[PDB]
């Protein structure tokens, strides 16, 4: 029961700590620190911060 | 910019 989301928008990633992405991309949220900046990971393992508004509740 | 900007950190 893992909580996903899909990324809207291509993010190239402003800070060390960012996760950076492209749209489409299927990230899983690990962390909820603040309201619009979520602790995900991709894929291939990888983990940062990304921005709520460029992605989507996954199903 | 085709996205909005990112929102406020913190
Ligand atoms: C970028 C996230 C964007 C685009 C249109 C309206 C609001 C935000």
């Amino acid at each position: 029961s893992a909580e996903y989301v899909r990324a809207l928008f291509d993010f190239n990633g402003n800070d060390e700590e960012d996760l950076p992405f492209k749209k489409g991309d299927i990230l899983r949220i690990r962390d909820k620190p603040e309201e619009q900046w979520w602790n995900a990971e991709d894929s291939e393992g990888k983990r940062g911060m990304i921005p709520v508004p460029y992605v989507e509740k996954y199903h | 910019e085709v996205p909005g900007p990112v929102p406020p950190r913190r």
